[PDB]
Parts: structure tokens; C-alpha cells; sequence
RNA sequence: ACGGAAACGCUUUCUAGCUCGCUAUAAUUACCCAU
């Protein structure tokens, strides 16, 4: 297998710098357990065949599908999803499960069994044990938002 | 009791604990204890949570002994208040409040029983 | 010796308690939606000094420019050479230093009919044609707060007799700020600011405000 | 050239208004549905939101054609002076409602009064079976006035309809009239008058003589 | 006498020494103090409770003076409120409520006898 | 006689725009009690 590390610079910024950041990443890509991704930072290291199947075709197709395809939500919905999606306490569980329920109450009943079908399948990957799904969506998510900004 | 670890699942445990409306099957799994019902609760413990962060305890504690005035005057009448402070041992946890951490752990824990009360509803 | 440094103390002393929003991070289940930027060490309301170069800048900028300016780096010579401007290379380092304004009325707003220095302010809105409601927890602080308030002139030798022209511009930012509004819902309240005891003084030497504190009547 | 025209109106209360907002901790066999006050006089006020709020929803069956759904959906008569987030060259359009607190203060006194909140018990009854349900909610009491003191802001935009964007003041002050300020609305609260409005010229030299006279018919 | 953080569990620990009634143990454990009796006496301390929080001790202190008549009237008569006076010790805490904190503790101390009134009925 | 010397992570930037604490609600019901 070959371990992967991708850098995100803006424009002008130096090649020693852009091939060193990416260098000395790609480096917590080989103590993963190298065989792993790393994105733009120390963190993010996923396995490499888990990254494609459980975040870049799993996860960030179906946070495409949704936003893609509805109306009322936007980058306020992703943003607040992102907050609770680092900090992850015990009590951001009971949190998050107010704030997907009260936002049921809001959809024009149209699309709420649309979005019913979002907050279940959310809510899902958010409480588990495996602490492995919840980063690949804290990423997804991160793919996404940044394939959506108008200058 | 409740600590900083358990002040969830025990609020988890205990919404679970209130029994439904299995009378009248028609819209079933409907609790007793009500929405604006429960949040009269809360609007007492989410106004010091937010008056700890700001002022001390010892200026803050007669609002404190008020809210051992509130839970049992709102459970004494409309019984399904009762089912909930049984269950979920709010008085319990008014006995060990001694301290800013504690206030701001039962004022957090009052906001994991709306949380799962507006979840299983 | 061309070279003094003057300050504009003030106290905003202010009506229509004021939202400078803060952390706007997911609040509490039924909490504020919406605090006040705070001091950390004792939780008192400020009123930075960011707040209120971008807001004095904007007011000043629709009196002194000439066309609509589409950028901070796009207003005219007497505002970039105040307030600062990035793309000249003359108009860095600009002249003016606001400084954040904290409560020196904190006593005084103790031993009267307020507890807390931030009031909640608890405000619904209406659905246009369904008639719903989505309340709204926005704090501010209370009315008669005073805020020490220091305004850093910087009279570099290259100012010649343009110190008394900024004088000019700088009390009409005051006098701007005690029309217009300053930070959050401004349209709804939350603003009137009022700039009292103004005067100025010199912190470091050589130069008279002798006959420049009659301009701050 | 920029000016600003302050509206100097008296809101004097016939019905007397219930701009609530929630004192959390209230008591039992108390008011539990309060007005909001000033947080240091413990004055009722009313806010500009609760004004602001009721001059476009009563201006919005009138000066609306294609009712809107949304506030965004205002059709740009509305949102050129009331703002409109979702547009481009309308956001923070003209208008700043400032909080109308309160003026007489000791013309209430010397009458008789007590308090200045009235306290109101009000009995939902129950038809079947004549069950009783109390409620103590609070009242600004009659003769209340309240300094009202609507901000106007003139850009170089404004050209023409200067004179055209008063009418909907004007009528925005009756068709409130017609209304409640906020409250328990349908039982009384706040059949409200807007007496002795005035117009002034607050900054930049504009002349309001026939600006006036439109504001008196 | 009651503190700030005692006004609470005095006012509990005072309506469980209110003597029931043993007679008659068809509907057993009422008490010989009535609901509708002892709201009268909390209608006199819940409007002072709002007058307190919007004005001053000194002009208020007419109408505290008169608490002490009225609750001596109530209980001179009507022998189960004097029942409570004595147990729940009224007239000693109006001799201490030199300030608008224990004319506002009071007051609560007040809403505490209703509310476990309500809750152990 | 130091891979050294001199070098401010700095300039510009409003947590801002839109948002009614609103919706329904007769302080009322019952007719006795004490000897």
C-alpha cells in the first residue's frame, strides 16, 4: 500500500514551506499505520481505503445529496453541525439531539421526512464508541463546505 | 447524585423512565409531562446557568434555595410534574449544589432532560 | 520636536443598552442565543476598540469621500490618513488608536436598582402569513453604563496643519456615533450612544490643547 | 451630501400596552407574565423592536402588492426603509427605531398612583364545567407617554422619493393607531395615540418646513 | 429566624408539623389549614415581593407593618391558620425584615409554605 | 572574532443585516356555616 499527505495552501505561499508541511504530514501518514490518508493537517488521518468508502463516497456523497437537493437549510446548518462535530461532549449527544428534532418542527412537512431521513442517519454516526465515524464526517463535512464558497 | 461524567445517560434513563399515555392509542407514546410544561422548569435553571458564569455563588444562592420552592410548587399540582421529579431525582440533586460546578452541572442537567424529552417525543 | 501624542478621554455613558455580539458559538438548550463580548478576568461588558473603528469609520465615510467607496482602501485621503489604509505605502501605521472601553461606572450601577450588569432581552418573532413564533434571547447591557473611552492621536511631523482639520472629523465621528447607532440590531434600539466629558490632553510632550478643548464643548 | 431627520413623536397609551418579555424567576400568586423594564428604573419601556415590528407588519397589506411570505419578500418600497438581509443594496435601509422609554414620570404622579405597572388578574374560564384559571400579567398604566424617536438617514440615493418614504411614516404612525403596540393585543393593550410629531434635521443641513406640514393632516 | 439558605426546609419542615386530621380517616392526612385560607395570607406577601423588586424599602414599609396585622387577624380567628403562625413561625420572621434581601426573603419564605402545602395534600 | 549582523507577524477590517414575547383567555364558580 502508499500513505498520501495533501497540504491546502493559499496562493504565494513558498515551495519549501508547501513541500515541508505536506513533507512532515505525509510523516503522520507513515505512523498512522502507514497505510493512510492525512488531509491538511496532523490530524485527519484516516486509513486510506477506509477514507474512500467511508468519507468520500459514503458520507460526502449524502451531505451532496441532501443540501443539494432541499431548499431551506444552508451553511448556518453546516456550521453548527461542524461546531458539535469537534468538540463532542457527553452533554453536546443531548444537544445535538435537540437541535436535529427542532429543526424536524421547522421543514414545511415536504421535506421533512426528507430531512428525517438526514437527522436519523446524522444522529447515527455522531453517538458511537468506535470514536471512527464521527472525524470522517467532522471531514466530510469540511470537503463540502469548502467546494460551496461564493468569493 | 450526578457528576460531570453521568449527568447525561442518567437524564437519558430517566425521560425513558416517565410513563407514556398508553390509554387512547390513537397518536400513541405521548408522555404525561408536557413541552411547555417541562420548559417553566427550565427557564429557572437556564437563567443561573447563566448568572454562574458572571457572578459568584455566595451572591447567587437565594435564587438557588427558590428553585427547591419552584420544583415542588410545579410538581405539587398537575401530577405529571411529579412522575418527572420522582424519576429524574431533581430534589436529590438540590442537595448537593454547594458549588458554581454542581450549579452549572444541574443547570446543564436540567437541559439533557428537555433535550431527550424533545428527542422521545 | 514635531513629534507629540494626544488622547480624547470620553465616557460613553450610553441609552438603549447596547449587543456588541460576542461568541456566537452554539449556545445552551434554552440559554442566551446571542451574548455580549465580555472582559474574561471579570465578566463585565467592554466595548472593543474594533467596534468602534469600523463603525466611526463607516459614518465619517459617508461624509468624506466624494464617490461611494466599494473598499476601506477606496476612501478618500482625510479618512486613510486617520483610520489607515493598507494599499498605500504612505498611509500605514495609521494615526489614530482606539483603545477597548471597559465599565468605570461599576460601582455606581451597584448600590442602585440593578443586579447584573447584562439584561436579557427576550424577543419573538412573527411568521409573515402563518403567524408563528421564534423567540429570541439577546443580551445587552443595561442602560446607564459608562465606559472610559481613550482616543490616541499621533501628531507625526509630517501632520504639519492638519491636526486641527482631523479635529474636525473626529468630533463629527463623535457626533455621528450620538445619531447613529453602535454594534448589533441597530434598527431595533441597541444603540444611542452618548460621548460626555469630552476632552483632551496631552500623554506625551510638547503640544498645547489650550485652545482645542473649547472645540470638545 | 448625507442628513439625518429625527422624529420626535409621544406615544401616549389610552389601553394600556403589554410588551412582556419573561422574569424567570417570579413568584407564586404573583405577576407571571411581566412587562420588560428599564433594568435600573424599573421604568416600563417600549423597545424599538416591538415598533418596528408592528410598522411593517400593518405596512405590509398596504404597501404590498404580491403579499409576502417572508420578510425578504418585502416589495422594495417596505424594504427601502425597514432593511431586507436578502438584497443587495437594501440592508440597514434608513430607519432606526429607538427605544421609547418613558417621559412623564411625575405627570403620572399627582393623580394617584401607586405603581407604575398596573397589575391585571384575568381568569381564563372554562365554559364547560366553570372551571377558573387566574393570570396576573402587568400594564404600562393609561396616561403613559413615550418618547418616541425614529431616526431617518439621507444618502445621495434618496433624489426623489425623500418626501415619498414619509408618507409611509405617516402612515405607519396611524395605522397603528388602528392597532395595538404589541400585548395581549385583542382584549385592549395598547390602543395606542402617536401625538405631536415633529421632524428635525439632526446633521447635515436639510430643511424639513414642507417636510412638516404632510405630518399634521 | 431564616437565612438564605434555610428559608426553604423550615418552611418544609413546618407544614409536616401541621397536625391533620386524624379524625374521620375516610380521605385521611387533610389538614385542619384549608388551600383557599392560606392563599390569603400569600396574597398579602406576593405583592409586596413585586413592589419590593421595583421600589424601595423605606417607602414600602407601611404596608410591611401591616403584614403583622394581618396575620395575627387571620390567625385570631379561624383557630387552624393560628395552627401555622405558631408552627411555621410567621410573626418571629416579621421581626427581622429590616431589609428589602428579607423582605424579599420573607416573601419567599411565603410561596415555600404554599407550595409544600400543595405538595403534602 | 558564533551560518553570523541589522528586521514588530505587521498594515487595512463594526459580529454585522433581517426578526412584534406574540397567539387564544369575563377573577370567576358553588350555596351554605356556627348554635
Amino acid at each position: 500500500t502508499l500513505s498520501a499527505g495533501i497540504g491546502l495552501f493559499a496562493d504565494k505561499t513558498p515551495i519549501s514551506l508547501m513541500a515541508h508541511q505536506t513533507g512532515e504530514l505525509e510523516e503522520a501518514a507513515k505512523g498512522n499505520e502507514k497505510d493512510s490518508i492525512s488531509l491538511f493537517s496532523s490530524d485527519y488521518t484516516f486509513k486510506f481505503d477506509r477514507f474512500i468508502t467511508n468519507v468520500y463516497d459514503d458520507k460526502l456523497e449524502q451531505i451532496r445529496y441532501f443540501f443539494n437537493h432541499q431548499d431551506e437549510r444552508g451553511k448556518n446548518f453546516i456550521y453548527k453541525l461542524i461546531e458539535l462535530l469537534r468538540n463532542h461532549d457527553r452533554m453536546n449527544m443531548a444537544r445535538l439531539a435537540y437541535y436535529l428534532t427542532r429543526l424536524e418542527e421547522l421543514t414545511r412537512e415536504t421535506d421533512r421526512d426528507k430531512f428525517k431521513t438526514f437527522k436519523n442517519l446524522f444522529y447515527s454516526w455522531y453517538t458511537n464508541k468506535n470514536d471512527k465515524d464521527r472525524k470522517e464526517a467532522e471531514l466530510a463535512l469540511l470537503l463540502y463546505i469548502y467546494e460551496i464558497r461564493k468569493d | 447524585i450526578l457528576t460531570d461524567e453521568n449527568y447525561v445517560d442518567i437524564a437519558e434513563k430517566a425521560i425513558l423512565k416517565l410513563e407514556r399515555n398508553t390509554r387512547n392509542r390513537k397518536n400513541p407514546d405521548a408522555f404525561f409531562l408536557t413541552t411547555s410544561k417541562l420548559r417553566n422548569l427550565l427557564s429557572l435553571t437556564s437563567t443561573l446557568f447563566d448568572e454562574s458564569k458572571v457572578k459568584e455563588y455566595d451572591a447567587l444562592l437565594d435564587r438557588i434555595a427558590y428553585l427547591r420552592v419552584q420544583f415542588v410548587y410545579q410538581a405539587g399540582r398537575e401530577i405529571a410534574v411529579k412522575d418527572l421529579i420522582e424519576k429524574a431525582q431533581i430534589l436529590e440533586a438540590l442537595k448537593e449544589i454547594k458549588d458554581r460546578e454542581t450549579l452549572q452541572r444541574f443547570c446543564r442537567y436540567m437541559e439533557a432532560l428537555v433535550a431527550y424529552f424533545k428527542f422521545y417525543g | 520636536m514635531t513629534f507629540a501624542k494626544i488622547k480624547f478621554s470620553a465616557q460613553i455613558r450610553l441609552e438603549t443598552g447596547l449587543h456588541i455580539g460576542g461568541s456566537d458559538a452554539f449556545a445552551a438548550i434554552g440559554a442566551i442565543n446571542s451574548p455580549v463580548i465580555k472582559d474574561p478576568i471579570t465578566n463585565l461588558p467592554i466595548i472593543p476598540g474594533s467596534s468602534l473603528k469600523g463603525k466611526m469609520r463607516t459614518l465619517l465615510a459617508k461624509v468624506y469621500n466624494e464617490k461611494v467607496a466599494e473598499k476601506p482602501s477606496d476612501d478618500s485621503d482625510i479618512l486613510s490618513r486617520l483610520f489607515g489604509n493598507s494599499k498605500d505605502k504612505r498611509f500605514k501605521m495609521g494615526r489614530l488608536i482606539f483603545r477597548d472601553a471597559f465599565l468605570s461606572n461599576a460601582d455606581e450601577l451597584d448600590s442602585l436598582g440593578v443586579r447584573s450588569y447584562t439584561e436579557v432581552k427576550f424577543e419573538n418573532t412573527i411568521d409573515r402569513i402563518t403567524a408563528e413564533a421564534n423567540p429570541r434571547q439577546i443580551e445587552r447591557a443595561i442602560r446607564n453604563s459608562t465606559f472610559d473611552f481613550e482616543l490616541i492621536y499621533e501628531i507625526t511631523d509630517e501632520n504639519e496643519n492638519q491636526v486641527e482639520e482631523d479635529f474636525k472629523v473626529i468630533r463629527d465621528g463623535l457626533k455621528l456615533l450620538e445619531l447613529d447607532y453602535l454594534g448589533g440590531s441597530g434598527s431595533r434600539g441597541y444603540g444611542k450612544v452618548a460621548f460626555e466629558n469630552l476632552k483632551a490632553t496631552t500623554v506625551f510632550g510638547n503640544y498645547d490643547v489650550k485652545t482645542l478643548n473649547e472645540l470638545l464643548t
